[PDB]
């Protein structure tokens, strides 16, 4: 009824759980990338 | 020279294509979740009465999928299904463009003439609510049919 | 002027922003590996 | 509510300043 | 108050969420590996 | 015959072998990645 | 409630078939 | 050969320690602010009520962090730091585990005797949903505790 605005935050948090997600999985993916020689 | 370096920048597009498809079920879910449509006395809700999001979210994951496919996977009959499938995106995509915009014309001059002074969470809240809503969803449509056009213009790149 | 909801849009443009450009990485490091192991 | 934004805004900041640092190790590699 | 019988799907779901994308980068990380000569 | 979290108590060990499971798996096979690319 | 438990109560068994098809592609490699 | 076989095999320790102390966060955040935990009438709550859940949760963590970054980075000093964090993990789930026993024993005081006949829905759910919700949390704190003793005598392994 009036708490309506909460979603928003709801759908950005997880936005960025998924987006740091990704962030580490490139992170890790450039890791491996760079043994190089 | 555009044409070589949308060749080798295509399935980018259908990322974002995707992530439009998945994230535009999300508002249409909780609409229709929350709070029922067919008794609002401010008649704001139209574009999510006629189910926009549930017509366009389908079209851009099917779009954004096959396109993802075609860089993957090579198959010979799922170029013309990437052409197909991003033109009824691109057809989608125009239809409602024109819908939110209509949505919004007939939003704005509820709230502008005396039914909320100033902002919201005086009478009128769940209205600046939905026009915030549905500005974001509009914002976020341009910004997948910018990619869905030219992932369409990107792809044909030769006769049939 | 109203604030929060204001302030939150640009945080909410922001969101998107940030994780499309990742992902835009994300692909580009793909195709980086997979040109540069190849040989 | 107020303060609820104010949790998430420096984590933008801080994975853009990680962003950055990532950008130029990769333009280094 | 009665409805507390509901946090263990909601921590669940989340749980295999991260599962399915452990799965996925575990997968992506073993076909780059199984390209060798 | 007062079921539902009964049986869905089950689940939660299902969930935490799984998320146990994959991590070993990941573990694992990145060592074994580390030991097969160095020569 | 009970059809919610269902919904996620054969994502188990996709998520266990996966699993073993890494595995053994894994043993193969 | 164990000794071995457990320094090989040591950053899943680690992983299963962290597991551990996320999850616990989860759990004392939502039953310490769903509800107040001091006006309870059969005072069923002996283990939020003492802090267990904010006890070994940054505790569980720290040792955790120090047995995964072992492996990744052999520091001069960080391999001191592991075998104190873990033998100190090790003593706090040995509490943790009679404080939980104790709760299981209060809990089941409280519904064994009058309280409720047969299962629950008629006075007293809160009291079968903290019983399950504490069986959980002892299974895994004792899952968690296995590791972190193995861990610490896999540790040592020599003189000092
Ligand atoms: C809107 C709220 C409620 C849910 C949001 C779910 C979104 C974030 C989910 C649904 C589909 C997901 C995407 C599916 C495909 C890809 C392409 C891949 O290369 C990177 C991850 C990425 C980009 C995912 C990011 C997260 C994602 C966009
Ligand atoms: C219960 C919900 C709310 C939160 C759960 C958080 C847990 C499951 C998350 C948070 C941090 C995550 C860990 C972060 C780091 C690593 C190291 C990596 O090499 C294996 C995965 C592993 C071990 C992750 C496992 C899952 C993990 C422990």
């Amino acid at each position: 009824k009036y708490w309506l605005q909460f979603f928003i935050p709801l759908l950005v948090v997880i936005l960025f759980a998924v987006d740091t997600g990704l962030f580490i999985s490139t992170q890790q993916q450039v890791t491996f990338l760079l043994k190089i020689k | 020279t555009w044409l070589t370096v949308l060749k080798k920048e295509q399935e980018f597009l259908g990322v974002t294509q995707i992530l439009t498809a998945m994230i535009c079920l999300c508002f249409g879910t909780v609409v229709c979740s929350v709070l029922d449509i067919s008794h609002i006395e401010g008649d704001i809700f139209s574009s999510f009465k006629a189910g926009y999001p549930f017509w366009g979210a389908i079209f851009f994951s099917i779009s954004g999928m096959l396109s993802i496919i075609s860089e993957r996977r090579n198959a010979t009959y799922l170029v013309r299904g990437s052409l197909g499938a991003n033109t009824a995106s691109s057809i989608a995509g125009g239809t409602g463009i024109t819908i939110l915009i209509i949505n919004l014309k007939k939003s704005l001059a509820y709230i502008h003439i005396h039914s909320c002074q100033k902002f919201f969470e005086t009478k009128c809240f769940m209205a600046s609510f939905s026009t915030e809503i549905v500005v974001m969803m509009l914002f976020l449509t341009i910004l997948g049919l910018g990619s869905a056009v030219s992932l369409t213009i990107c792809g044909a790149g030769e006769e049939l | 002027p109203q604030l929060c909801y204001i302030l939150d849009a640009i945080l909410f443009l922001y969101g998107i922003v940030l994780t499309l450009l990742y992902c835009r990485l994300k692909i580009q490091v793909r195709k980086a590996a997979i040109t540069s192991y190849e040989k």
